RNA sequence: CCUCGA
DNA sequence: TTGTGGGAGCTGTCACGGATGCA
DNA sequence: TGCATCCGTGAGTCGAGGGT
């Protein structure tokens, strides 16, 4: 039966054995394999590059040995060399000794660029680094409704930048685009009236890492803020076990109209009372409050 | 993997870097200050100093294009040059040109 | 400009027909870029003849610097004078 | 109390009721200490011949390890000798400031004999430029400093462990022969009966076959072992037998896929393990197992290899361990205990120190030189060879440089303060080469460890992933020549503790029975009661009398490192949170002014000078100049000597090194006495924070969940202020398309904008920078096809005619300001070593001064962390009756919940050094202060205290001074004897119901602020490779909505947004493009193409010869690629073209 | 191990050196356990998101028969101490009507704090509700027989991605679980075979009982006379 | 499961695991615990391939057995339990599979088999960047 | 990768 | 392109499932 | 052909800066 799932999978797709032996290797693109200039004229080539070019170099030598019509027992130490180095190219370190590289580590293959948190699955398509984003330290806040919090004018400016550009152009602070972007840029004070303008009532989405449940992002609508930090309601702290001992969290603005619904809707602050896996509320007074009442 | 430390130390040599979208979004946009300085010039002269200045065709196919002789195309650019010089006066001393 | 409406997605194993098929030229040497000038090899690991031109609407010998000449194969270098994204997207390959 | 040891030093009355009879060591001799070993320095030399005079030092033992090196004819023989050091090169602030390596030129005599002319030529060669240690204990590397940290290593020796377990439940017993140098070999037991020697990772042969491998026959080896059914069983079951069929066997099973030969079998049989050449027990391996087995008890250790008698006498060990007999004895051996060996037990568990781990290396250079000195020696005509044609260098520069450049345990020095770097120094590492790897860091490794007590300290280690693998030597601990780490007891003799100090490491301390420092003694020295605590031998607590007590602690606080011990009631703090403060302490800023704790320990001075960052007078004189600049002191020898100050220099970490001095011109000052302050230091002692006023209780939330509310005195008066410096670097160098030019000429850029340029494109000194300034301007040649089409426009309508040129000049980065305070630049048209290519290199440095701030982290000394959430005005705050307003306010549900009462009891000892006390002692001394030393009845406002651990001041003497508290100006006891006080609102007015707690409270500047962290970014840099936004603040980066946030999103069930953040915010190339253009032009944002990452993921499978295709709904695979042409419609139509 | 020694000192009153160095070992041993538990639980949550992630909300109800019949409470009625996890936010499947017989709550109801209350004061022990298990839904599972959404507190919505709500709530918390524990729950759900297994009767019958020594030798003789 | 049935398995975990959380305090509903178990119990060992093209032991979702078996008669099966991880590797879609983990094996088999991802999951969608199917991606809402 | 932060 | 010539680390991890190899 | 051994799998998230 296990033979037979190869040999059926085989017959019952038109595709056939042959190609499990290759004749012709193909070259990955070279901007997926890059080579930079450093600092210290010394270059930095992904490994990719090295192992395709130890391919290179054996099968060039077996072609010469074939030419020179050498010794069957160097030849076939030729072909065994090309075959050994297109094991480490499509997935190194599977069969004997890995191909190392200085310092004695094995060089990341076309396999180890799928696999893992690293590999491109889990680092680069079932997550990804985003724009229209931030970050800074949380502090409390107490004075905040639970929709609201403190966003810091420099990252409010930062993120809405495009925003307060087409308003300053509105407007007639800016007499064309690339004034209004120098005009962000240099923070000359007309930003600011306009600023509390674009980002009125345009939720964004706060996050603490590490997101163990939904409510490890929240909706708030964001209220400008004098300092450098966040400022979070005293009521979310528990569902996003945030204490103020150093925390940071992460900011990011939903751009379009289905964004900014679902953040007003699905995620907002005080639409997220009850712990999604016990249905009782997370937000009630916690430890001053409760000394308090 | 190339860290981006380094994609970025490396592009701080570079003839092109890492752009922006932005960057990319506002040359796709127009230059308000060029586009009216351009549209301002008559329709031919304009033309001319289209072609040779930004598409740098050289002369005679620029004459190819027009219908009109190289004096004629010639002639165009240069008063074009002149005439966009004179407007842009500014845009040429905001941007680094008046050196 | 793909509308993103895909109805499947299929793996095979590739012939060596289809790694032909798909490569732009075999890559022959080692070498990747000349110290001196820092420019890729030809026939190599970065060869711009099979891969694609390192700086837009350009050909490595530098006959041919522009957009007018756009789609022409540079007949000195054999360099093809389109847009330099094309090298992510370019596959080679190699005749063992 | 007066700890007048340290000449000048401020009088730090202190709690203390036992006596120290042995002081602290040199926090430095960790390093010292073996750093001149592998010189064999002065220093050195004199020390180990004035202990018990065979004085070799490191070097000295690498060459007479190489030395002679013979030819394969033992013709000729080059020998080296006799390693001295020239100057150093250049000094440690030229090395930091043109990014060299403080170094010193290394020569040996190297003599040539050839045996067959009899002549012989000596020579004087030179082998590197020897990277050398700073007076501070530390390296210069490219011109950064650095620490190189003590590795835990397990010692080379025997080791049996009982493995509880294989499939079935029947337990094995192993070992493994670990060395120095050389091949491995181990012995183990089945689930089957027999006993086999795997050796080098290769196949279980049993042992037998290496008994006749040795010569033993099969009846010598019969009669040995006949008491071990084990091994006849192993030798009933044998393969064969007899001595070169086992021999031969032996080198089959060595070399996969060979041809055996007896002849060759037998050389490097011998080779492996006997030889000196390849193998090589050390000094202390062979120590190790010649006291285990008990083989050689004469001390005759000139000879440190594997031997047949010591193998033999493993295995009988080894065997005889499954009987489990307590006692054993080998031919000649002497009733050395059966047991098995802890390997994190710290007499199995050495360290290498800094000098070891550079002989080490220096040894691998050394022996690739020597294979290229045989190689030379025949190549070569003789009779016209020299000492200077056989040595190759290269390969041991390159040795030398390899390890300061890439060794994990070459670290880049952790300076945020003098504490940081003074503990980096005296750490000790788990990870590295030759010790443990992470992915084999179990827990047990991690925990502590009974044997660490006054050798490693159980406090401090790091809460993340590093616990337990970075521990910190404790403070009187040092490393002895075998690598062991002892700590000094107190001989004690027949119940009187006498003054007799003896070091002892972990397995001499087993044998005996250790005491406590608190432990009660008449005035003569004996034990008062009998039976009291001591520590019985595997780390176990009994209650022995004491005319069986051998040894005593010489001081509490043995057990515990630096850091820690500067923990004021340290015993009244839950080991976590005293960690916590360990941690913290090395995270202080220094401000601008330094201030030391009004209650500290004696721990401050000591720990200061020793760190380094203070100037310290070498010799007594008086000071005949003192400027900002430097000091100068006659001393009475009529010399004098000058010490220039560190003025606003940049650390490794960014905080200013900032010396500033504390003599006057004339004053007398004494050998050691300290000149001038450093980052963190007031009058010689550690200052890592400032006495705050502090009330505990909640305020109006402000404070919940560890936020920390700060007074705006604290922002006026610059208590908290802090100066940050960063170096900002650029250089201009070759490139494919020309080189680069750094210039005040710069496209597309207005002349106001280059307003604070010099001529030469550099800002000046002086100016002050903000988002986006240009500090160099720099170009760098682009092609003509790079320039856009107004870019191109202007270009020709103007005829620049200049080469069109890129904006890559050097900005400041966002979110940072400062002024200008220094610039450095380095040309190659001017002789500078610069890298390849490389034309011209300049550094701008950026001063900041850093008031505290909404978000800044603070911390006290008993790791009660915290943000400040609001600074008040000085008029909101809660204030005393007299009007003072408090300046923080810790909230209390945040003390009782983590153990860390040490916060009160500091507090209130604060608010009694702050208000000073008179105890009455009109009528006699009350009982409570019985104990208190007579400098502690009395104490003036502001006085300075001690409160050492485990000897501090207790509750009740404690509770005493808050009665007897001073008042202030105006007769009034603002701090009842509880230590609380009546606080008004400051914002309505009433008072506070109930009395606060209130008093003063150590509080430190953590560099964990606000201006490092705020980031954020609407669009920027992206990866090549993937397109995704670039990581980090550094890189203008974009912040990661990973796995988990994505099934939060999910959860949720927004689509959109997680289409949005994983398409357009990300990926989608022209996506991105066509968003930012729709919100400029306030349209809708469009429609999400495809992320390029799947792209990537496609092209990556192809190369894997997957054939992956995209399918259509019903039709065949979808194109991919996109046009060539775009938008030229619209896009160049719309610069007025139609 | 417990040390036979106590700490017989408070912090208060500030320990010696040997109780403070002693109480070191179990302040690290759970540093470092914490720090491997919580790589233990992030694995176990992974894993379950993936197993649960294509499960969502298709239809409003399957109008199944089926569920569960869970308790809710000697001369008095009792609380079930698990009410609050397999009863409360379940949908009735059955009406509830006590002796003497009234309708408590109607079939298909919340089940909320209110319904529980009323249930437990008429004397209902025991209710039917409709449970996942028991969903007749082709892929993934109906509305009705889900309940209400624990975020909202009305019944849940129609798109819910109800999979990876469950690995989450069940996640959050897996780092709380110590010392079996996360092992037990990993062998659960990974579906094997346990460590001590306790055997099973396969078929009815009298079993013989033979005392070996550590040998027990359980035979069992069918009703039906089988084998 | 052999013994019991279906049914009685799904009641057994559900109170084991829920037990365990217990011990700890921890209050997790029973629904989320059943969502996880009716993952387990989706498909069906097969004993003898009567008409069917069905190898004998492979495991095969329920509706696909079932739904198969009735276009063949105008097929013994029993059924199984498997953990999640298993359960996981053994999607329809291999695309889901191969960034779930042991992605060379997953992506070899894929290779061997052609398989054709429908690209139906949440996951998947994800990872083609387009609107997932559920919550406001599901079309009756979108 | 190292050291660090929650 | 000629007298002789064999590495540097490694292990101080662990539970689980199923092929692989041995006899 | 019947297992024992070996080998191949997996082992939390997000930050900062340093930079062979
Ligand atoms: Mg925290
Ligand atoms: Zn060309
Ligand atoms: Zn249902």
């Amino acid at each position: 039966l296990k033979r037979l799932k190869v040999v059926a999978a085989f017959q019952q797709s038109g595709n056939s054995p042959m190609g499990m032996v290759l004749d012709a290797v193909p070259v990955i693109p070279p901007e997926l394999r890059p080579m930079v200039q450093l600092d210290g004229g010394r270059f930095a080539t992904s490994d990719l590059n090295d192992l395709y070019r130890r391919v290179i170099n054996r099968n060039n030598r077996l072609k010469r040995l074939i030419d020179l019509g050498a010794p069957e027992i160097i030849v076939n130490n030729e072909k065994r060399m090309l075959q050994e180095s297109v094991d480490a190219l499509f997935d190194n370190g599977r069969r004997g000794r890995p191909v190392t590289g200085p310092g004695n580590r094995p060089l990341k293959s076309l396999s180890d660029l799928l696999k893992g948190k690293q590999g491109r699955f889990r680092q680069n398509l079932l997550g990804k680094r985003v724009d229209y984003s931030g970050r800074s330290v949380i502090v409390v806040g107490p004075q905040l409704k639970l929709h609201q919090c403190g966003l810091p004018k420099l990252m409010a400016l930062e993120l809405f930048k495009p925003f307060v550009m087409k308003r300053l152009v509105d407007l007639n602070h800016a007499q064309n685009i690339k004034s209004a972007k120098r005009m962000v840029e240099r923070q000359r004070p007309q930003v600011w009236d306009v600023l509390e303008e674009v980002i009125a009532e345009h939720p964004v989405l706060l996050n603490r890492a590490p997101t163990l449940h939904r409510l490890g992002i929240q909706a708030f609508e964001p209220m400008l803020v004098e300092g450098k930090a966040i400022q979070l309601h005293p009521l979310v702290c528990e569902a996003f076990n945030a204490d103020f001992d150093g925390d940071q969290m992460a900011v990011h603005l939903p751009l379009s109209a289905e964004a900014q619904a679902e953040a007003r809707i699905l995620m907002l602050s005080s639409n997220n009372i009850l712990s999604p896996a016990s249905g009782r509320p997370l937000a009630m007074p916690r430890l001053d409050m409760v000394t308090g009442l | 993997q190339i860290t981006d430390w380094q994609l970025a130390s490396n592009a701080e040599h570079s003839s092109t870097g890492l752009r922006s979208a932005e960057v990319e979004a506002l040359e796709a946009l127009p230059d308000t200050e060029i586009k009216e300085a351009l549209q301002a010039l008559p329709e031919e002269f304009r033309m001319a100093v289209y072609y040779a200045d930004v598409e740098g065709f050289p002369y005679k196919e620029i004459a190819e294009i027009m219908d009109t002789p190289i004096g004629t195309v010639m002639s165009r650019l240069h008063r074009g040059r002149r005439q966009l010089r004179g407007l842009l006066a500014d845009v040429a001393r905001d941007r680094g040109f008046a050196r | 400009l793909d509308v993103n409406f895909f109805d499947e997605l299929r793996i095979g194993l590739a012939t060596a027909e289809d790694i032909r098929q798909w490569s732009y030229g075999e890559v022959k040497k080692p070498e990747t870029i000349n110290y001196r000038t820092l420019k890729p090899e030809k026939d190599g690991l970065f060869c711009e003849k099979i891969f694609g031109p390192t700086r837009d609407w350009e050909c490595y010998c530098g006959k041919y610097k522009r957009v007018r000449f756009k789609g022409i194969i540079c007949e000195r270098c054999g360099v093809e004078v389109t847009r330099a994204k094309v090298r992510r997207e370019r596959m080679g390959h190699i005749e063992l | 109390s007066s700890n007048n040891s340290v000449p000048g030093a401020p009088n730090r009355v202190s709690f203390a009721k036992l006596r120290e009879p042995l002081e602290v060591p040199g926090l430095l001799d960790v390093q010292t200490d073996s750093f001149e070993w592998l010189i064999g320095s002065p220093r050195w030399r004199e020390s180990a011949a004035e202990r018990g005079v065979n004085p070799v030092g490191g070097l000295e033992e690498v060459l007479y390890e190489l030395s002679p090196i013979e030819d394969f004819s033992g013709s000729m023989s080059l020998s080296f000798s006799d390693p001295r050091f020239d100057d150093v090169k250049a000094p440690v602030d030229e090395c930091k400031d043109k990014d060299m390596t403080y170094a010193a030129p290394l020569f040996v005599t190297a003599e040539f004999i050839n045996n067959n002319t009899g002549e012989i030529k000596s020579q004087t060669v030179f082998m590197g430029d020897f990277p050398m240690m700073t007076e501070k204990g530390t390296f210069i590397i490219n011109g950064t400093e650095r620490v190189v940290v003590s590795q835990l290593v397990r010692s080379p020796g025997v080791y049996f462990d009982e493995t509880i377990d294989k499939s079935t439940d029947k337990t094995l017993h192993s070992v493994k022969v670990i060395p120095s140098r050389g091949a491995w070999l181990e012995f183990d037991v089945d689930k089957r009966d027999t006993v086999g020697v795997r050796i080098d990772r290769k196949r279980r042969q049993p042992v037998t076959v290496l008994l006749k491998a040795l010569g033993w026959t099969s009846e010598q080896i019969v009669e040995r072992f006949g008491f071990s059914e084990i091994m006849r069983s192993t030798l009933e079951k044998d393969n064969t037998v007899g001595t070169d069929e086992a021999l031969l066997d032996i080198y089959r099973k060595l070399r996969p896929g060979e041809p055996p030969t007896k002849e060759s079998a037998q050389t490097l049989l011998e080779n492996l393990f006997f030889k000196e050449k390849r193998y090589d027990l050390a000094r202390v391996g062979r120590y190790k197992v010649n006291k285990k087995l008990g083989l050689h008890v004469g001390e005759p250790i000139t000879s440190s290899t594997l031997t047949e008698e010591d193998v033999v006498a493993t295995i009988e060990y080894l065997v005889r361990l499954h009987e489990g007999q307590t006692t054993m004895t080998v031919p000649g051996g002497v009733e050395v205990p059966v047991e098995t060996d802890d390997i994190d037990h710290f007499g199995n568990r050495r360290l290498r120190t800094v000098g070891e781990l550079i002989q080490n290396q220096i040894r691998v250079g050394m022996s690739r030189m020597e294979r290229v000195v045989r190689e030379r020696m025949t190549t070569q005509d003789v009779e016209a060879i020299t000492p200077q044609t056989l040595i190759n260098i290269r390969p041991v520069v390159a040795a030398i440089k390899e390890f300061f450049g890439t060794s994990q345990l070459s670290q880049f020095m952790d300076q945020n303060n003098p504490l940081s770097g003074l503990t980096h120094k005296r750490r000790l590492s788990a990870l590295g080469p030759g010790g443990l790897s992470r992915e084999r860091a179990g827990l047990e490794v991690r925990d502590v460890h009974p044997s660490h007590y006054g050798r490693m300290c159980p406090i401090e280690t790091p809460e993340g992933p590093n616990i337990g693998l970075i521990g910190s030597l404790s403070v009187y601990a040092r490393v002895n020549p075998f690598g062991f780490i002892e700590t000094p007891y107190r001989k004690v003799v027949d119940g009187v503790v006498s003054d007799e100090i003896v070091y002892l490491t972990a397995d001499e301390e087993d044998r005996h029975v250790v005491a406590q420092a608190n432990s009660p003694i008449d005035a003569d020295g004996r034990f008062v009661e009998p039976r009291v605590l001591v520590r019985r031998k595997a780390g176990e607590v009994e209650y022995v009398p004491s005319s069986e007590v051998d040894y005593m602690d010489v001081s509490p606080r043995q057990m515990v490192s630096v850091a820690t011990a500067m923990i004021p009631f340290l015993e009244h703090d839950d080991a976590n949170r005293a960690l916590m403060g360990a941690n913290m302490q090395r995270q202080a800023v220094p401000l601008v002014r330094s201030e030391a704790p009004l209650v500290g320990t004696g721990m401050e001075l000591r720990a200061a000078i020793d760190a380094g960052d203070v100037v310290v007078a070498e010799e007594s004189g008086v000071i005949e100049e003192v400027s900002a600049d430097y000091i100068t002191v006659m001393h009475d020898n009529g010399t004098r000597r000058t010490y220039r100050m560190r003025k606003f220099a940049r650390s490794n970490h960014g905080t200013c090194a900032n010396q500033c001095p504390i003599v006057d011109a004339g004053d007398r000052v004494e050998a050691g006495q300290v000149i001038a302050d450093g980052p963190c230091t007031d009058d010689g002692e550690m200052a890592l924070g400032k006495n705050l006023l502090v009330a505990i209780m909640p305020w109006e939330g402000h404070n919940y969940e560890d936020a920390i509310i700060l007074s705006n005195r604290l922002v006026e008066e610059d208590v908290l202020t802090s100066i940050h410096i960063e170096e900002h670097e650029i250089d201009a160098r070759d490139t494919k398309l020309g080189a680069e030019e750094i210039t005040r000429d710069i496209p597309n850029i207005s002349d106001e904008v280059l307003a604070d340029l010099d001529e030469r494109g550099i800002v000046r000194i002086g100016a002050e920078v903000r988002d986006g300034d240009i500090l160099v301007g720099k170009v760098t040649p682009k092609g003509e096809t790079e320039l856009t089409p107004e870019e191109r426009l202007l270009r020709a309508i103007f005829g620049e005619k200049a080469r069109e040129v890129r904006d890559t000049s050097l900005k400041v980065p966002h979110g940072e300001s400062g002024k200008v305070i220094g610039i450095r630049v380095f040309s190659r048209e001017d002789e500078d070593e610069l890298p390849a290519g490389v034309n011209e290199l300049v550094r701008v440095y950026v001063a900041q001064k850093r008031k505290i701030s909404d978000g800044d982290k603070l911390a006290g000394r008993h790791g009660n962390k915290g943000v400040i959430g609001k600074i008040l005005p000085v008029e909101d705050m809660p204030f005393l009756a007299d009007g003072t307003p408090v300046d923080i306010i810790l909230n209390t549900h945040g003390v009782p919940r983590r153990m860390n009462i040490g916060q009160i009891l500091e507090t209130h000892l604060g608010w009694c050094a702050h208000s000073g006390w008179k105890v009455d002692a009109a009528k006699g001394v009350p009982d409570w202060a019985a104990r208190l030393p007579d400098e502690l009845l009395e104490a003036q406002p502001n006085a300075i205290v001690s409160t050492p651990v485990f000897d501090g001041a207790q509750e009740a003497e404690l509770q005493g001074l808050l009665s007897c508290t001073l008042p202030n100006r105006d007769g009034d006891v603002l701090v009842d004897a509880d230590g609380k006080a009546m606080l008004f609102d400051g914002r309505s007015g009433e008072p506070f119901p109930y009395p606060v707690t209130v008093g003063y409270m150590y509080i430190m500047k953590l560099h964990h602020l606000v201006d490092d962290k705020i980031h954020a970014r609407s669009t920027g840099p992206y990866s090549m490779i993937t397109q995704q936004p670039l990581g980090g603040k550094a890189q203008f980066g974009g912040q990661r909505f990973g796995e988990m946030e994505c099934w939060a999103m999910q959860a949720y069930g927004a689509a959109y947004t997680l289409q949005e953040l994983l398409t357009i915010k990300s990926d989608d190339t022209v996506g991105r493009v066509k968003v930012y253009e729709a919100i400029v032009k306030g349209e809708n944002i469009p429609e999400p193409g495809i992320p390029e990452s799947f792209k990537v993921l496609l092209k990556e499978l192809q190369s894997l010869c997957l054939n992956v295709e995209v399918l259509s709904s019903d039709g065949a695979a979808i194109e991919l690629r996109e046009g060539e042409d775009e938008d030229l419609e619209r896009a160049a139509a719309n610069l007025g073209i139609n | 191990e417990f040390i036979p020694r106590p700490v017989k000192s408070s912090f208060r009153e500030g320990l010696t050196v040997l109780e403070y160095f002693i109480n070191t070992h179990g302040a690290r041993k759970g540093l470092a356990d914490t720090a491997l538990r919580t790589a233990d639980s992030g694995y176990l949550t992974r894993r379950l998101v993936d197993v649960s992630q294509d499960v969502i909300v298709r239809e409003h109800d399957c109008q199944t028969e089926r569920g569960i019949v869970v308790e809710l409470a000697d001369g008095t009625l009792i609380r079930d101490p698990y009410i609050e996890t397999s009863a409360y936010a379940r949908t009735l499947g059955t009406d509830a009507v006590d002796e003497a017989g009234n309708v408590i709550v109607e079939r298909g109801q919340d089940l909320g704090d209110p319904e529980i209350d009323a249930l437990l004061a008429a004397g209902i022990t025991q209710v039917k509700v409709r449970s996942v298990l028991t969903c007749a839904t082709s892929t993934g599972v109906c509305a009705t027989c889900y309940g209400r959404s624990m975020a909202t507190g009305k019944l849940v919505d129609i798109g819910e991605a109800v999979g990876i709500v469950a690995a989450q709530s069940i996640g959050e918390p897996g780092t709380q679980l110590t010392m079996g524990g996360l092992p037990r729950v990993q062998e659960l759900f990974e579906a094997r075979v346990p460590r001590g297994k306790a055997p099973i009767a396969d078929v009815t019958g009298r079993v013989r009982l033979e005392d070996g020594e550590r040998f027990y030798k359980i035979t069992i003789v069918p009703d039906d006379g089988g084998e | 499961l052999r013994v019991q049935g279906p049914r009685e398995v799904q009641i057994h975990l559900v109170r084991e695991v829920q037990e365990v959380y217990r011990a700890q305090g921890v209050s997790i509903h029973d629904k989320h615990i059943e969502v996880i178990v009716r993952q387990m119990l989706r498909r069906v060992t097969i004993i003898d391939s009567g008409s069917t093209e069905f190898l004998p032991g492979s495991l095969i979702d329920r509706a696909e057995f079932e739904a198969e078996n009735r276009r063949v008669v105008a097929a013994a099966g029993r059924p199984v339990l498997m953990g999640i991880t298993k359960a996981s590797l053994a999607t329809d879609s291999w695309l889901s599979a191969a960034s779930f983990q042991e992605t060379t094996r997953v992506l070899t088999d894929a290779a061997i088999n052609c398989r054709s991802d429908k690209l139906n999951g949440l996951k998947e969608n994800v990872i083609i960047g387009k609107l997932i199917p559920a919550g406001t991606g599901i079309n009756r809402y979108r």
